[PDB]
Formats: structure tokens, sequence, C-alpha cells
């Protein structure tokens, strides 16, 4: 019932909606955004954003086994990794100010702070608490409202 | 959309203050801890969130079955402080993981010890 185009506009949407709730403790003139791992919709991320707040989202695919990506990027968008990849990429992003978002919605146990489920009417998300207070970034309960949105 | 940049300095409740982390062998919260529990669930009733699911943890210390007990434990006590804020009983989901999910090294006291856990999980 909903189009790839219209999902990746809907993901392109949502996250920029959850960047707006999220303060990091050192603010870049132009927010770093890490789409990692095989995706679906992250081609409209890819193309760059600009947040309300006048502030540029430049968004460039990395490596799984990059070991820097935790001061590459501000947010990393994760996509459909295996259990080892993804082990890889948390080691990498511990103790680094990182907002964390996930495709697919499946496994939000340990990992990243929020993960989408995009097949459906709507966007909806799962936020994993623990992951935000471990992530060394500020992020505010109302963002919750997005979900039911 | 963007409305979160209105924000001023209320109400931000889910910082590095905010894990929910337990003693080696024990499943009960300390005073800070219920402390923190209840502002999260008044935060979370703030945003008229009512329903969580409580994932319980531990380290990989000993036998295999006693701490899958160990991580219901501890999610349990963290369901009973959501109850008495006011969270419905029916839309509180509790499990158990026992030392499978670890976030952080096992191999060293202080990464056993943020192993030792309940991860509060919002759901749409």
């Amino acid at each position: 019932r909903t189009s790839i185009e219209q999902r990746s506009n809907a993901v392109s949407q949502v996250l920029l909606g959850i960047f707006s709730y999220v303060r990091w403790p050192k603010e870049p003139a132009v927010l770093q955004l890490c789409v990692v791992g095989p995706t679906e919709y992250a081609d409209g991320l890819l193309r760059g954003m600009v947040q309300a707040n006048g502030r540029r989202v430049h968004a460039e695919r990395r490596a799984v086994d990059n070991p820097d990506l935790g001061t590459l990027c501000n947010v990393i968008y994760l996509g459909v990794v295996d259990e080892r990849e993804r082990q890889q990429v948390f080691r990498s992003l511990a103790g680094h100010p990182v907002l964390s978002i996930s495709e697919r919605g499946t496994e939000c146990s340990v990992g990243s702070m929020f993960c989408l489920n995009v097949g459906g009417p709507r966007i909806t998300f799962e936020a994993n608490l623990d992951s935000i207070a471990r992530s060394g970034v500020r992020v505010h309960p109302s963002v919750l409202k997005l979900a039911r949105r | 959309q963007e409305q979160g940049f209105e924000l001023r300095d209320e109400g931000w409740e889910f910082g590095m203050s905010s894990k929910v982390l337990f003693g080696n062998n024990l499943d009960r919260l300390n005073p800070d801890s219920r402390n923190t529990l209840t502002k999260i669930a008044r935060a979370l009733l703030a945003v008229d969130i009512d329903k969580v699911r409580l994932e319980g943890h531990t380290d990989n210390y000993g036998d295999e079955g006693y701490n899958q007990k160990l991580s219901e434990r501890r999610a349990e006590s963290v369901a009973a402080v959501f109850r008495e804020a006011g969270m419905p009983a029916a839309n509180i989901e509790v499990r158990g993981l026992g030392m499978s999910k670890p976030v952080a090294d096992n191999k060293t006291r202080a990464g056993r010890s943020e192993n030792r856990r309940v991860a509060i999980i919002v759901p749409a």
C-alpha cells in the first residue's frame, strides 16, 4: 500500500524529527550522518538534508568495519547487518557521542537507541532507554510522540 | 516534524544517570534507582506513554539458568516501580535475557557492572 519512495521520504522526515529532540555536547556546524550496512530506505538521507534550525546534514555510507565511525559521525543509520557486524559497529561507537537509529526494529534489546518499523501505514519506532542513557547525547522524552503521529 | 527545537531546559530525564544498574547477584533497587525510575515513569506518562517492555540482564558469572531467573527478578523489581507510579499493570511486559545480550565487556569489574541492568524499551 506504500511505495519505496514514499517510505524513504518518510524515513527522511522521521529522522529530521528525531534529530530535533537531540543535543550533542559539542554541536557541529554540519551534522554528520553515516549510513552503515545494507539499506532499503536511505536513498533520501543520502541526497543530504537541512534541519529546521538551519544546520546542514551531510550523509555518507561508511563501512561496518571502519574503526573510526565514532569520531566520523554524529548519527548512525544502521542497516540490516549480522550479529558479528552489529557487535563490531557498537564496539566502535562505545564512549563516543553518537545518535543511533536502525532501519529494522526486530532487535532493539541492545545497540540502537531507536529502531524503526518502516513497512506499514506509518513509520513507528521503538526506543531503548538504556542505549539512550549510554549514548553520550541528550534525548528529550517528548521525542516519543513521533512514534504515535 | 521538528518541534524539538522549541524545547528549553525542562524535562531532560534520559541522560547518563538514568541507567538502571544492579549489584552483583542483587535484584532489588536502591533508593536512588527507585527515584530515577519514578522520574522516568513520570516523564513517560507526561508524554502519554503508559506501555513499556522491561528487559532484564546479568553479567556472565555462574550458571546460565540461575542468571536467567535473576534477570527476571530484576525486570520484576522495575515493573513494581512503574505500577506504583501509576502505569497500568497490563501494559508492562517483563522479560529476562540472562547473560546472553551483554552491552559491555564481561572481563572487567566495570563492564560486568554495566551488564547487570534492566533496559526500559518503549514500543510503538
